[PDB]
């Protein structure tokens, strides 16, 4: 990802103060009530069927931790972003074969939790730099499609 | 357009918007032109820095069209039929920034009004978005 | 759903199809499963081997479908109500494919109808295809 | 790009068979008349307002063999797509600022139009392979962005 030195502090400062947790299964569940076919592929977490259900399931809660998760060590390891996500490529891909366009589905909703959270502080600036992040990430992960 | 319980969350979450549409659809701009710099091809003429008097009377116009929206979404087609001229026939604007501008909407409505913006409601206003979206485009299809 | 010109184009291009609109339909699906192997998981409970038969009847299915469309250009919404709730509601599938099975579709007619797939034909068909598949994933929007 | 060998002599073959000029001005006045926003990038062509104006320009014609031809070097290069458009990647992205969704469209549009010409012998299994390559073509190109 080509991002400046100046963009890559204010990155890393934001992440210090990210709770995975509540961002995750934030993310995650919006994702499943805004984008509804994206529910296909989690028919084993029970009742998606609500907002309500969603957002208070508790498999969507911790599975958007680890979502979340994997995306700090992107953020933390921007220089080798495809090196940092080819096994959950391969999962993504070859195993569940998710369409590439939800990853950037996905990186989109969680720009807008960031925002949502971190309010005023979540500047237009520091929304550009987090868009070249999600891109570099959404690239990642379909690589083993390419 | 939509759904009567989409219409009545969009209807509900404007309300809260209330007279600040405008100051929203600048800022929406903004984080449009950074976020996404292809974008920037379509105002050469528009001083694009931050707190440009022309992004600021923009976003004004910007505010005032969604709200216009709002108050007539049975009838998109009709009611944004000169907008869906000049940004199709006579602007020729890429479809995926309507999606970019979406998103950049959707951001700004987040940062503003986080305790209005639930799940519920960012659903149903990405649903509106989509189509206005569509009939500005429509000149296309 | 189309301008009156584009439902000029459809209605004529589909009269060409004529009795093909079967044998094309599972073509189609043919060079989508192969050409786009992601789509061959909504089909768990089918023969996707060539000349499968369930493909050949499944093609039937689909090209009697966009015949009934093509016979009801001005209420999408209600002639395909059904199909709308089992793609969106029951199979719920990706938006994306749509697209892919639409430039699937175009691919084949090319195919057959080489003479009269001309660009002005080809724009119309994009723009109905374009239109069944807003309709399908309508329970999504 | 990920194609066996025998995938890749029969992509290698139907392409001693394509005329870069008929093609390449089919697949680009296409392109104009199917997807009309991208009519913002040819002003300097003249008129493009209707079917016949747009497949009848002579500047369409002439980039449009331009565009074949490159498509042609991708074709023979398919062990370094990335490295063959990196040039055109710079062009598109850096000055144009044409959004990578538009490489994909043509694509599309380049293998509708091979359809259109090769009928029968344009089978379901070489439309796949085609597919793999103007994926990959769109991708190089998209480069830039990245
Ligand atoms: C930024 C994009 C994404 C990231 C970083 C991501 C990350 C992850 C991670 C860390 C796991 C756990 C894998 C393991 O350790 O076994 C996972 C699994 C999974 N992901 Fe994603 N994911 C992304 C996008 C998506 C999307 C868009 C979908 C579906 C629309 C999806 C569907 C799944 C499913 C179905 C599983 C397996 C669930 C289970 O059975 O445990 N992922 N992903
Ligand atoms: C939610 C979707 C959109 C809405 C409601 C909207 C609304 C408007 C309005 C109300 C105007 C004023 C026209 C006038 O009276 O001068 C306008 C103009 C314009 N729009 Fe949009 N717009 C949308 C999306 C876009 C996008 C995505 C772009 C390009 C990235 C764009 C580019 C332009 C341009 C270049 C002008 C002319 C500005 C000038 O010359 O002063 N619009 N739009
Ligand atoms: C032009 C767009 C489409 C049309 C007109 C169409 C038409 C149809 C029709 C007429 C049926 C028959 C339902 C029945 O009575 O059993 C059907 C079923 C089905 N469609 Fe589509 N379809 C379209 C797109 C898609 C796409 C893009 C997919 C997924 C890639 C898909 C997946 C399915 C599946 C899985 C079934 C059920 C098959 C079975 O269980 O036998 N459809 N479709
Ligand atoms: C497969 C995708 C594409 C390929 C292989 C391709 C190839 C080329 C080539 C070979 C040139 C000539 C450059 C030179 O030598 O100076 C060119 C220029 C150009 N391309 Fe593309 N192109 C692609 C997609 C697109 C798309 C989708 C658009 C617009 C929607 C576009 C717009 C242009 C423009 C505006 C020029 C410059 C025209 C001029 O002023 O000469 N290209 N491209």
């Amino acid at each position: 990802v080509q991002l400046s030195g100046e963009e890559k502090a204010a990155v890393l400062a934001l992440w210090d103060k990210v709770n995975e947790e509540e961002v995750g299964g934030e993310a995650l569940g919006r994702l499943l009530v805004v984008y509804p076919w994206t529910q296909r592929f989690f028919d084993s977490f029970g009742d998606l069927s609500n907002p309500g259900a969603v957002m208070g399931n508790p498999k969507v809660k911790a599975h958007g931790k680890k979502v979340l998760h994997s995306f700090g060590e992107g953020v933390h390891h921007l220089d080798n972003l495809k090196g940092t996500f080819a096994a959950l490529s391969e999962l993504h891909c070859d195993k569940l074969h998710v369409d590439p366009e939800n990853f950037r589905l996905l990186g989109n909703v969680l720009v807008v939790v960031l925002a949502r959270h971190f309010g005023k502080d979540f500047t237009p600036e520091l929304q550009a730099s987090y868009q070249k992040v999600v891109a570099g990430v959404a690239n990642a992960l379909a690589h083993k499609y390419h | 357009v939509l759904s009567a319980a989409d219409k009545t969350n969009v209807k509900a979450a404007w309300s809260k918007v209330g007279g600040h549409a405008g100051e929203y659809g600048a800022e929406a701009l903004e984080r449009m032109f950074l976020g996404f710099p292809t974008t920037k091809t379509y105002f050469p003429h528009f001083d694009l820095s931050h707190g440009s008097a022309q992004v600021k009377a923009h976003g004004k116009k910007v505010g005032d069209a969604l709200t216009l929206a709002v108050g007539h979404l049975d009838d998109l087609p009709g009611a944004l039929s000169d907008l869906s001229n000049l940004h199709a026939h006579k602007l020729r604007v890429d479809p995926v920034n309507f999606k970019l501008l979406s998103h950049c909407l959707l951001s700004t409505l987040a940062v503003h009004l986080p305790n209005d913006f639930t799940p519920a409601v960012h659903a149903s206003l990405d649903k509106f978005l989509s189509s206005v979206s569509t009939v500005l485009t429509s000149k296309y299809r």
